[PDB]
């Protein structure tokens, strides 16, 4: 997961 | 300095504010040890970025990525890692819905010994650029001599507690790390480990994890003497229809244990709007309108982010901290830096008439207790024996026009630092 929004 | 608590480097503040600060490249530098192998526990990862933070000479040493990704997200992480032959992955089981593997920890094995780093940052460029984040650095733990009989244990039971935390993953690649820890001397450790792991915990087992773990430590290793509780975080779970369902009942009850005003610190929209990053800082403050509208009562406890003491008022917090200051905020009974946000998922919630503690997630923090240094309390270092609190005290209440940052609604009436609006979609 690259960050919180994907 | 007995605390070994550091903030990450912030780009775009005056150099004096980065002098005691650490970037991940500093942590992984050859000055810290001759690296042999490493394990990186985290939530979000950018592998290409991560590999570049290791010094070129160490870039080909084995790296274990401990993550919680499933299905497609797991496939994508494996794909980013594939190019790097030296990288293996460990998928932490998340058997409970809405759980995350949220722990941020580095295990660093060197020729000269072992280091444990427990911190608050995701392994992605933006978490280490312009945010307020915290780091605890263990000492360099030496290997226990080839022919000697020692436990390598500290008075805080850190070695056992860490092995127990890793043992709960029930993962083959972590058994090798458990064996490595067994071989080292962790006796110099002066902090207590506080972990969460997914599960439903009954009887004696309740004290092992989450807020009951904190409660147990505060009961056993703090002495009692109106002293407020401060909680500071970057994500907010669904806490229930009112303050008595969890926040002020089981959660505050654990936090105020020793041997009461509650301040919660969470960025307002204005804090985010005028930050170094502007509105995109909000990409790391994922409080949703769906959650917020269920619990408007919570917002009466909210206080602004302000960090003049560390020159970080414009560096939005991704650090999470909990502490117990005196009524005048000049000393504290204890301080906790952790990955755990203000959620039942992270801290645990009581189930089945209060005989069961349910935790959704992996979390890890370190507790600083005065008793571990032979003291009764710590004095607060007013400008970042003396504990470096990274934000200003006392915390300032939201003004009547302030709102909590909520990441999935638009902000289009005022531009941010970079002249932009925020329109999620
Ligand atoms: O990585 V999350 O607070």
């Amino acid at each position: 997961k690259l960050n919180y929004y994907d | 300095n007995p605390f070994q608590f550091y903030l990450t480097r912030v780009s775009g503040v005056k150099p004096k504010y980065n002098s005691g600060a650490l970037h991940i490249k500093d942590i992984l530098s050859p000055l810290f040890g001759t690296l042999v192998s490493s394990a990186q526990f985290n939530y979000c990862f950018d592998v290409d970025w991560l590999v570049k933070q290791y010094p070129p000479e160490f870039r080909k040493k084995p790296i274990l990525l401990v993550h919680g990704d499933k299905r497609e997200a797991k496939a994508h992480l494996h794909a980013q890692a594939k190019p790097y032959e030296n990288i293996s992955l460990c998928q932490a089981k998340l058997d409970i819905a809405f759980g995350t593997h949220h722990t941020k920890m580095m295990l660093l094995l060197y020729e000269e010994g072992l280091r444990v780093v427990i911190h608050t940052s995701n392994l992605i460029h933006a978490d280490w650029h312009q945010k307020t984040q915290g780091i605890w650095l263990s000492p360099l733990y030496p290997r226990i001599a080839d022919g000697t009989h020692k436990s390598g244990e500290s008075p805080t039971h850190f070695k056992a507690n860490l092995i127990s935390y890793l043992t709960a993953y029930n993962a083959p690649s972590l058994k090798e790390w458990i064996d490595v820890i067994h071989k080292h001397d962790l006796s110099e450790t002066n902090v207590y480990l506080i972990g969460s792991t997914p599960g439903r915990f009954q009887g004696s087992q309740k004290d092992n994890w989450g807020h009951f773990r904190l409660k147990k430590l505060l009961k056993d290793h703090a002495s009692s003497m109106s002293w407020p509780v401060v909680g500071q975080f970057s994500s907010v779970g669904s806490l229930g229809a009112d303050e008595s369902k969890w926040l002020c009942s089981e959660f505050k009850e654990s936090m105020l244990t020793l041997g009461v005003p509650l301040y919660l610190i969470y960025p307002s929209v204005e804090n985010v709007r005028t930050s170094l990053e502007g509105y995109p800082a909000g990409g790391s403050l994922p409080y949703s309108i769906q959650t917020a509208e269920k619990q408007n009562w919570l917002h009466s406890y909210f206080h602004k982010w302000s960090a003049e003491t560390s020159g970080r008022s414009n560096a939005m917090p991704h650090i999470k901290t909990y502490m117990r200051p005196s009524p005048d905020f000049s000393k504290i009974a204890w301080f906790l830096v952790t990955s755990a946000n203000l959620s039942k998922a992270a801290w645990g919630a009581l189930e089945k008439n209060g005989t069961q503690l349910m935790i959704r997630s992996y979390e890890l923090g370190v507790l600083f207790l005065p008793s571990a240094l032979g003291l009764d309390s710590f004095k607060v270092k007013q400008k970042f024996a003396t504990f470096p609190v990274p934000y200003d005290l006392p915390p300032e209440l939201y003004g009547s026009k302030d709102r909590p940052w909520i990441w999935n609604i638009p902000y289009v009436k005022a531009p941010d630092t970079h002249g932009n609006m925020w329109v999620p979609s």
